[PDB]
RNA sequence: UACCUGGUUGAUCCUGCCAGUAGUCAUAUGCUUGUCUCAAAGAUUAAGCCAUGCAUGUGCAAGUAUGAACCAAUUUGAACUGUGAAACUGCGAAUGGCUCAUUAAAUCAGUUAUAGUUUGUUUGAUGGUACGUGCUACUCGGAUAACCGUAGUAAUUCUAGAGCUAAUACGUGCAACAAACCCCGACUUCUGGGAGGGGCGCAUUUAUUAGAUAAAUCCGAUGAUUCAUGAUAACUCGACGGAUCGCACGGCCUUCGUGCCGGCGACGCAUCAUUCAAAUUUCUGCCCUAUCAACUUUCGAUGGUAGGAUAGGGGCCUACCAUGGUGGUGACGGGUGACGGAGAAUUAGGGUUCGAUUCCGGAGAGGGAGCCUGAGAAACGGCUAC
RNA sequence: CCGGCAUCGCGCUCCUAGCCCGGCAUCGUUACUUUGAAGAAAUUAGAGUGCUCAAAGCAAGCCAUCGCUCUGGAUACAUUAGCAUGGGAUAACAUCAUAGGA
RNA sequence: CCCGUCGCUCCUACCGAUUGAAUGGUCCGGUGAAGUGUUCGGAUCGCGGCGACGGACGUCGCG
């Protein structure tokens, strides 16, 4: 069954921490001033981030 | 399995073929042939995929029943027939001829050449010896079989084979310095020229290159096949002149050629 | 049937080998010929891998002899086997295999060898220049037979063919007799 | 002779001893004599192989047996069948975890032709053939003491 | 994100676990569920059992059509024309699909080898002699389906008997030289000669022989061969060496006679090479267990010789002989709710756990076992037996 | 960073062999390291590309978006084992007192 | 603060006379279906010689 090959992926993650005061008002300081949806939005954003993070950071160690 | 397998499953067909993995479950499966069906380039793909002449499987089937391709001077009818390194198709029904030869990044293309140079082909030896009745004959590497060959041509040369009278008409000598374009490994499709050749007894030899542009590198002998004789090549060579180059190097060619556009 | 794997083998630890498999008819052996030494010739034909042919011969009479020092080969007659190094019971039942020691009638041989006006003697008398016929084989044609050695496969190709012993093997073979 | 001591009498294949018009230089192999061949790789056909008088189907250099394959070395561990030896190989096993190496063996058994003579723990060098037995796919090409 | 927090005390600093906190291409289940794209889905327990339907058949100008037809329709020689159903012949059904039971140096992966073999087919090359006392080819068989017709049995692509008729079915059977070389060998002259005239394609099997140095007219290959290959003597109750089919016409007379020819194709026989592969095979590598330390060996366990068998190597098997072979570097045994790999989840780094499942390899078709057909099966949408 | 020599650099007939001249092959082995070859795809990483974005996919983009042009379909990782190449510090194993040495 | 015996309620495992029971495999001994190879066999089917005999017949030609 072709079909199956087609790939897919995970776009974000959720915090490790579930309730702390200090990255809840940051975050919703972001959700609110930017009018997105909901957190998912934000936790996309910082995981292509960071993914362009890990690059940059792996390139700046080699010479 | 209880005997010989018959279809090729798409993620099984070699990587050079450039086909997509979601067009379909199976590959063409090429038939045998005087190519080794990882090292050939079946008729339905120099039709329907790169030439674009049709668009479907049967509508290949339709060009080929109507004989219109001609495969090193004969007309081959068979649909997955494997077509291989330095052959001729030509259809004369649009007077085209293209020479099988390969592009520095590994794949097949389609070199057009002109009539004069469709007439003939170069083949590499496979062995020479002795037949039936004392008779020498010559192996190709493309299950040609000569007999009565020039009793100079051993292994591992270049011989040069008019397609209108089937036989010989010069031959190169495999030694170093002459002009080589590699057919195997990660440096297919790379000219250069035999600068070395280290033996081994008991294993592969290996042959060291150095390019037109200096790039030195090295493969071994079986992946190795003379073109001409001197650093001229007898045969034309394709949008790169068989010049491996670095992916800055193209990187380069891209935005360079992106201020002129 | 008669198989050729070495799964039923034990492994060279001497540890037994578990069954991972059926038997494979790529694997198979067929029973022997043990072609009997008898008048009523009997070859017959066997179909193998491939499409191809043996012919398993049952029973054979006559087989095709060569001479060495002499450089002849004939045809003859086998009327016994004498001596068998892998057993002898195959000497009891008189069964032809390869390397088997038999006697033949060596009478086209004598008639060859009888062989070897003007022109003919003045050929004659250029060979008799390196006659020599150890006693040996002298003192057999004179007992009117040749010991020979099987040099093909019976069961194999359907036919007895062989060489007459000379030198160091015809008197080992003749003090293996004894 | 020496070599004869089996219920059959033991020869050369091809050749034809009881020839007539003999000869001590034509060929080995020719005209009666014992036939020898140069294995190849880089090594020398020993003189007792040579000149022998030992009758070994399996022995590489007057036998039938052609060598190809792989060339091991190691040490010779056992001597006690008849024409066959058993070799051990010691090597270094990376342990990829703690990464660290480990001593490993490896039991070969290999033919050795009459023309070589072993002790026990003497260095060999073998050299892959078709299967001769049940275990033995190699002969023994060179014996340092 | 290379991170911690609650809980032993009257209070303290620790050890240390418990609980929390996050993920899962991880399964189930609960509550809920509006749009778009995406796509896993009777693996886990029961490789347990199966009603029913379907999953493998097939026709080109080019094997065989008066057996009965459709469609032309004959001016009633000549065609069953043009198009065919059925049926013989051929080919294929050994691929694909499904599953993961058995299987722990086994499979399998990377890496080798065949100078140890088979290979329908594709592709390239190649092919005398069949008897004629080798003096340029030497004749045409019967019998069976579709049909037609008499039946049995409750029954089935269960089956008997009779009348017809084909071939690319089946069975016979013409053969291309100098014979090139080899052995005989009446006579000639004396032989180093000439020699009249009988026996020698391609395969099979055996044997003998050739297949060339080294610096002061040797000449194919490999790292390596008694190699490729050639000569010679014989052998075989020889698988073979075209009694086949399509259109096209189109030069020219020797009886001007389908006249002498001559083409482009289809199918088929044999050999080599190639391709499509397989089978064996080398080295290294696999989880837990010592409350599993000896195991194998009469009966093959390790090796040797000669055979038999195989497509081929090989204790694969037989006869005889020797006493070996593996083991604390873990043999042998046991567990696996264990097919191996590519890979998956989590990952600072190092790691831990998983891998029935779409790709590769293996294995099986209720359990064992044996086979026929065939190039290829130990086949199961084949057979035989339990 | 390195080649090429010279100090008080065990040799060459044979392969490469400068215009008498560098840079020659067997008469101790390995581990280690360097470079290369040969390593299936899919997956992973990653270059290119506006499926309207994305998860994706391997496409597409320009022509006068007119009798077609330019095309792409990279590259990399791949422990251990096996093959080859340079190095010879570090560490193994073998070993000049019977001179049986050159 | 705290230990153990004894008594009560629940749970978990252990030993155990009983040749306890069930179950699968393995080894040795025996019986052995069916296929494959072989030795005979020979229903009938083919030049149906022939004597030149009158569709038969048997001596048959070997398959
Ligand atoms: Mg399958
Ligand atoms: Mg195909
Ligand atoms: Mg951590
Ligand atoms: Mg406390
Ligand atoms: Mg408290
Ligand atoms: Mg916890
Ligand atoms: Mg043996
Ligand atoms: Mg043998
Ligand atoms: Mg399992
Ligand atoms: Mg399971
Ligand atoms: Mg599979
Ligand atoms: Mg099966
Ligand atoms: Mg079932
Ligand atoms: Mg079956």
């Amino acid at each position: 069954h072709v079909n199956f090959y087609r790939n897919y992926g995970k776009t974000f993650k959720k915090p490790r921490r579930p309730y702390e005061k200090e990255r809840l008002d940051a975050e919703l300081k972001l959700v609110g001033e930017y009018g997105l949806r909901c957190k998912r939005e934000l936790w996309r954003v910082q995981y292509a981030l960071s993914r362009i993070r890990n690059a940059a950071r792996h390139l700046l160690t080699l010479d | 399995a209880r005997g010989l397998k018959k279809h090729l499953k798409r993620l099984n067909a070699p990587s050079h073929w450039m086909l997509d993995k979601l067009g379909g479950a199976f590959a063409p499966k090429p038939s045998s042939g005087p190519h080794k069906a990882r090292e050939c380039l079946p008729l339905i793909l120099i039709l329907r995929n790169r030439l674009k002449y049709a668009l479907t499987y049967r509508e290949v089937q339709s060009i080929l029943m109507q004989r219109h391709i001609m495969v090193d001077g004969k007309v081959r009818t068979d649909k997955t027939y494997p077509a291989g390194f330095m052959d001729i198709i030509s259809i004369p029904k649009t007077g085209e001829n293209y020479r099988l030869l390969y592009d520095t990044k590994g794949r097949f293309r389609l070199h057009s050449v002109r009539d004069e140079d469709a007439k003939f082909k170069l083949c590499k030896v496979r062995s020479v010896q002795f037949g039936q009745k004392g008779i020498p004959y010559l192996n190709t590497y493309d299950g040609r079989t000569i007999r009565y060959p020039d009793p100079l041509i051993k292994a591992n040369d270049t011989i040069k084979l008019d397609l209108e009278t089937n036989k010989i008409v010069d031959f190169i000598k495999f030694d170093v310095g002459n002009v080589v374009m590699v057919t195997g490994g990660r440096n297919t499709g790379r000219v250069g020229v035999i600068k070395n050749r280290e033996k081994h007894k008991g294993t592969f030899e290996t042959i060291h290159v150095e390019d037109a542009q200096g790039h030195q590198f090295a493969t071994r002998l079986g992946n190795v096949f003379t073109i001409g004789k001197g650093t001229k090549p007898w045969v034309s060579l394709p949008k790169g002149k068989g010049i491996k180059l670095t992916i800055i190097e193209e990187q380069r060619k891209r935005d360079a050629a992106a201020q002129a556009a | 049937g008669i198989s050729r794997d070495s799964m039923h083998k034990r492994r060279a630890t001497g540890g037994k080998q578990k069954a991972w498999r059926k038997k494979r008819k790529y694997e198979l052996g067929r029973q022997p010929a043990n072609t009997k030494l008898s008048s009523n010739k009997t070859v017959r034909r066997v179909r193998v891998r491939g499409g191809n042919v043996k012919w398993r011969a049952l029973r054979l009479d006559t087989g095709n002899f060569s001479w060495g020092s002499e450089a002849v080969t004939r045809k003859t007659r086998l009327l016994d086997v004498v001596y068998n190094s892998s057993n002898n019971e195959l000497v009891r039942t008189q069964t032809l295999v390869k390397n088997a020691i038999v006697q033949v009638d060596a009478a086209p041989f004598k008639q060859w060898y009888l062989t070897h006006s003007n022109n003919v003697q003045r050929k004659l008398e250029k060979r008799q220049q390196g006659r020599t016929l150890d006693s040996h084989i002298e003192e057999q044609f004179s007992g009117g037979r040749l010991l020979a050695c099987i040099s093909s496969r019976p069961g194999q190709c359907g036919r007895a063919d062989g060489y007459i012993l000379e030198g160091k093997e015809l008197e080992f073979y003749m003090r293996k007799l004894q | 002779m020496a070599e004869q001591t089996e219920k059959s009498f033991l020869k050369q294949p091809k050749v034809f001893l009881s020839t007539k018009k003999a000869d001590k230089a034509k060929r080995p192999g020719k005209a009666g004599n014992r036939f020898w061949k140069s294995v190849g790789l880089g090594f020398k056909t020993p003189r007792e192989a040579i000149d022998g008088t030992y009758i070994d189907k399996k022995c590489p250099f007057t036998g039938t047996v052609a060598i190809r394959g792989r060339i091991i070395a190691g040490t010779c561990h056992s001597a006690k069948m008849n024409r066959t030896i058993i070799v051990r190989r010691n090597y270094l096993h990376f342990v990829k975890k703690y990464q660290r190496y480990e001593k490993r063996h490896s039991n070969i058994p290999a033919h050795i032709s009459p023309c070589f003579r072993v002790k026990e723990g003497d260095h060999v060098i073998i050299g892959q053939c078709r299967p001769l037995s049940k275990t033995v796919r190699f002969n023994v090409l060179k014996v340092v003491p």
